[PDB]
RNA sequence: UGGAGAGUUUGAUCCUGGCUCAGGGUGAACGCUGGCGGCGUGCCUAAGACAUGCAAGUCGUGCGGGCCGCGGGGUUUUACUCCGUGGUCAGCGGCGGACGGGUGAGUAACGCGUGGGUGACCUACCCGGAAGAGGGGGACAACCCGGGGAAACUCGGGCUAAUCCCCCAUGUGGACCCGCCCCUUGGGGUGUGUCCAAAGGGCUUUGCCCGCUUCCGGAUGGGCCCGCGUCCCAUCAGCUAGUUGGUGGGGUAAUGGCCCACCAAGGCGACGACGGGUAGCCGGUCUGAGAGGAUGGCCGGCCACAGGGGCACUGAGACACGGGCCCCACUCCUACGGGAGGCAGCAGUUAGGAAUCUUCCGCAAUGGGCGCAAGCCUGACGGAGCGACGCCGCUUGGAGGAAGAAGCCCUUCGGGGUGUAAACUCCUGAACCCGGGACGAAACCCCCGAGGAGGGGACUGACGGUACCGGGGUAAUAGCGCCGGCCAACUCCGUGCCAGCAGCCGCGGUAAUACGGAGGGCGCGAGCGUUACCCGGAUUCACUGGGCGUAAAGGGCGUGUAGGCGGCCUGGGGCGUCCCAUGUGAAA
């Protein structure tokens, strides 16, 4: 299980959730990992692919 | 807890012994029948094939033998008669025998 | 819900004007005359070479924003346009202009699609004997468009009606400012309603 | 009603009952061409009358016995010595196809 | 046992039964030996009422039995009449 | 009335071709955002185990009784009883429990779709038809006497009734038997001899209603049987001694070895037998121009299962989900002597999984079971609740509005953009306030006629005062993928083969249009991306619609079996084939 990239913490549970496709990379990058699942929970501060990277709505209060 | 399918087995528990009794009555009169014509004497046995062709009656009649059945157990039982009197026999009298 | 806002930005989105707001967008500048030319900070930073099928997706919209409707529905009655029998692309034109709203303006009722679509909605619309709200709800031969009893003493609806005077009503639409009414005659085509859009594109496209 | 069919008598081996190589054909719900196909029947001859290659009419009647289906009502043709033939040469390629 | 009943179809809120033949054992919206008629109480179109008789009369001279709502629908189609 | 292609193999072209994408869908799931309403849909996993509440009852027009109640009859009155008796509890008795109902485990099946045979058959609660309902007898409850125990319930004794069980009957008829006429698989009649009936209850009583006896005919469902089609592995090649067949028995409603006995060697197989993996089947469903591929959940039909297995019983119907017996586990109650239980019914707990809901209302409508009816059970059904899971409709506004403010992105300092967008303007008027207010249901029922047809009046709403009609009126949520070619849309800083995106090719190795940020614009919008599963493009298992000189591919070559197919001509066949009539193909 690869990752969603950048911003990450995860240690060693997480409930990486088993996604699916690999790359050029790793030998593998089967069933991919999501954040905001039961762990991760995105980049700290996200302003796209908020539908995997975890942050919800940045709501700047401005 | 409650609910009145003890009813159906009690009931139930009374039909059996209805079946029970009266079928198996059938059956051994048929079984005496077969002897004494097996013997060579009929006349007996047919007094006995009497009250067995009443009693096969007593069958269809009730929920034991259901009509056709009991129709059944009658001519089989009425047929073995008339080969195995002829076999060393001579049918006289006649009552569910046939001239 | 139907985007709303800054619209004829649509409009020069296309490079060519829909009047989409009446008194305006209709005046010198549908967005347009003033500047009219594709938004953004690009725009008028020389066009392209947009493909063949690209162009025909534009006109997919071009078509769908005039007829101020989600392309969801656009869509909608598109599958219906295929479904049933009609001259599919003239026919589909037909049946996007044969809804209630469009009717209510082109009748003059309302100075465009925003305004129309809103009147529509707000049930100001008795159609052979019902006030109907339902704007994406099409008519019948035989039927006809009217405004409610207290809507006959409206501000801007009397003034559409006062300015309307005059200006003759489609062939298929009947006008009647003494009933307050509009007979929905027959069913037009192209030659009665022309807008820069090429039926067989949107045929092509989302009959792919 | 009650379906029929002719057929070459195989095998009178059996007492008062004869099989029967029926035959059918039909073409291809995919693919054309119209395929020749077997399927044996028991012909039932209480009064053993049919033998090596009589091709009968057979008659699907009462259920005799086990599989005991099917049964004749009249003749056609005899000596089929030569379908019987082929129906053996069959066997002979049975009794050569070895893994062991 | 052979009886007529009424099975509805439709939607959530827009009724309409179909007046229907069929034996005790069949279920309701469920399978039925013959139709013969409608009717939807609901009253919206002036063809809430259908009843085809001639088969009705078929099925009660040929050894059926009605419902209630059967009952009214009989009485009210000249199923039960007998003229003279 | 129905067919779009594209990237990627080179220096460059072409061909074969694989991969990938654009696409459509779903009982979805996941993340991000989330307003109103309609119809749908909702354990896709462990056929893993469940607390509790309900789901099959009903009937006094079969019968006796308990005992609560009352006028109160009897007893002069008494103890109290005792006649009528609403009741109320069970019992004996009667009908449903075999329908309603859920899952899919098994099952590759005469199971299912399908076409018929039944001269091999059953069919109750119902419509017609015929002969009718003579007389007598016995036994057990409930109840009263005693016991065991925690209960479960269990043991014995003593009585009463019956639409409860028998007895010789009465015998149109039905049943068998041996003959006989017609038939032709056991179809119908007929000559001889024997067997069978019946239940009565009600009342406006001399008549009917409800039921009963004997048969025939239909209405209706199924039993058996064949025809036919029915996943895959040939690295599954042989299989079989109840085995193939008969005679004679037994059994079922009944054909047949399904089972007994006795017996002659046969029964299937490359038309893929045997084996084993896998699987409910269908009317249908999604996709593709189509051929077809895949699929079968809500619904409708057929099957099968009842914690696993055996098993009978009852009966019109069962091997019977809320009936019985036993083995197996498995869990629970106990005083540990003993005993109980099955949510694959319905709501609800728990294991499980990325994920599949309320421990709700009413029998008012329909439908089922029972009752002469009044009526009664019905978690069937008919309604609200929850989840954007699906599809549909819908508000966040209109209209004036700047050479265009400022706020922020960009710059060659001239400006460009954002955007009529905003603000200011007037207009309407979701949400929301008051008022009235539904259809969904008129039959059943009593009453005139006769209890028939017909006629009249009257009772009957769970939703909910929700829908909707009238008036008063507030501008009142905006998000999700993207901007390297397929695929529509670029500018600015950072980051510097690092952090990283990626379905394909790949992109960054210190000026990245692919990372990441910010303005803008592409798409879609109460929704958008992601993954998974399926059909297509894939004409990439090619029948339409392919190929084997060198890309993947002739068997090293002759032989021959079966099989495949076949020269000219006449005529007979009418099997394949073609034509119209015609049965069915339900409903959806």
């Amino acid at each position: 299980a690869y990752i969603p990239g950048e911003g990450h913490n995860l240690q060693e549970h997480s409930v990486v959730l088993i996604r699916g496709g690999r790359v050029k990379d790793l030998p593998g990058v089967r069933y991919h990992i999501v954040r905001g699942v039961y762990d991760a929970a995105g980049v700290k501060d996200r302003k796209k692919s908020r539908s995997k990277y975890g942050t919800k709505k940045p709501k700047e209060a401005a | 807890r409650n609910l009145s399918a003890l009813k159906r087995h009690r009931q139930s528990l009374k039909r059996r012994l209805r079946n029970k009794a009266k079928k198996s009555a059938i059956k051994t009169l048929s079984k005496k029948a077969i002897q004494l014509a097996q013997e060579g004497k009929a006349e007996e046995a047919l007094k006995i094939m009497r009250k067995a062709e009443s009693l096969i009656d007593k069958a269809a009649k009730g929920s034991t033998l259901h009509k056709n059945a009991a129709a059944r157990r009658k001519s089989r039982l009425m047929r073995k008669v008339r080969q195995l009197l002829e076999a060393a026999g001579a049918p006289l009298i006649g009552g569910g025998l046939s001239a | 819900g139907r985007y709303i806002g800054p619209v004829c930005r649509l409009c020069r989105r296309e490079g060519v004007k829909l009047y989409l707001k009446g008194e305006r967008c209709y005046s010198p500048k549908c967005a347009m005359e003033r500047r009219p030319y594709p938004p953004g900070q690009h725009g008028q930073k020389r066009a392209r070479r947009p493909s063949d099928y690209a162009v025909r997706l534009r006109e997919k919209q071009k078509l769908r924003r005039i007829y101020g409707i989600s392309e969801r529905q656009f869509r909608n009655l598109f599958e219906e346009a295929s479904k049933k029998k009609g001259v599919t692309g003239s026919v589909f034109l037909g049946l996007l202009e044969s809804r209630l709203d469009n009717v209510v303006y082109r009748l003059g009722f309302a100075v465009s699609r925003r305004q129309a679509r809103q009147l529509v909605r707000h049930g100001h619309i008795t159609v052979n004997g019902r006030r109907v709200d339902l704007p994406s709800y099409r008519v019948r031969p035989g039927d006809e468009i009217a405004v409610a009893e207290k809507s006959r003493n409206l501000e801007l609806i009397r003034q559409n009606l006062e300015a309307m005077k005059g200006r003759k009503v489609g062939p298929w639409l009947s006008l009647d400012v003494e009933g307050m009414k509009g007979k929905f005659l027959r069913l037009p085509d192209r030659e009665d309603l022309a807008l820069p859009v090429n039926e067989q594109l949107v045929i092509e496209f989302y009959s792919r | 009603p009650k379906k029929v069919l002719t057929g070459v008598v195989v095998s009178d081996k059996m007492q008062k009952t004869v099989t029967v190589l029926v035959e059918r054909q039909f073409p291809h719900p995919l693919y054309g061409k119209v395929i020749k196909r077997s399927k044996k029947y028991l012909a039932h001859d209480p009064e053993e009358k049919y033998k090596l290659g009589d091709v009968v009419e057979i008659i699907e009647s009462r259920p005799i016995s086990k599989r005991k289906r099917f049964r004749v009502l009249r003749l056609v043709e005899s000596g089929r010595m030569d379908l019987v033939e082929k129906y053996l040469i069959r066997r002979q390629n049975y009794e050569s196809l070895s893994k062991r | 046992m052979v009886k007529i009943r009424l099975a509805r179809f439709g939607s959530k809120h827009n009724p309409h039964y179909r007046i229907v033949v069929t034996d005790a054992r069949r279920k309701r919206d469920g399978k039925y030996i013959e139709k013969i008629g409608y009717y939807d109480p609901r009253k919206t179109t002036p063809d809430w009422l259908k009843v085809d008789v001639e088969r009705a009369r078929y099925w009660l001279s040929v050894g059926a039995q009605p419902t209630d709502t059967a009952r009214r629908l009989l009485r009210q189609a000249g199923v039960f009449r007998q003229e003279a």
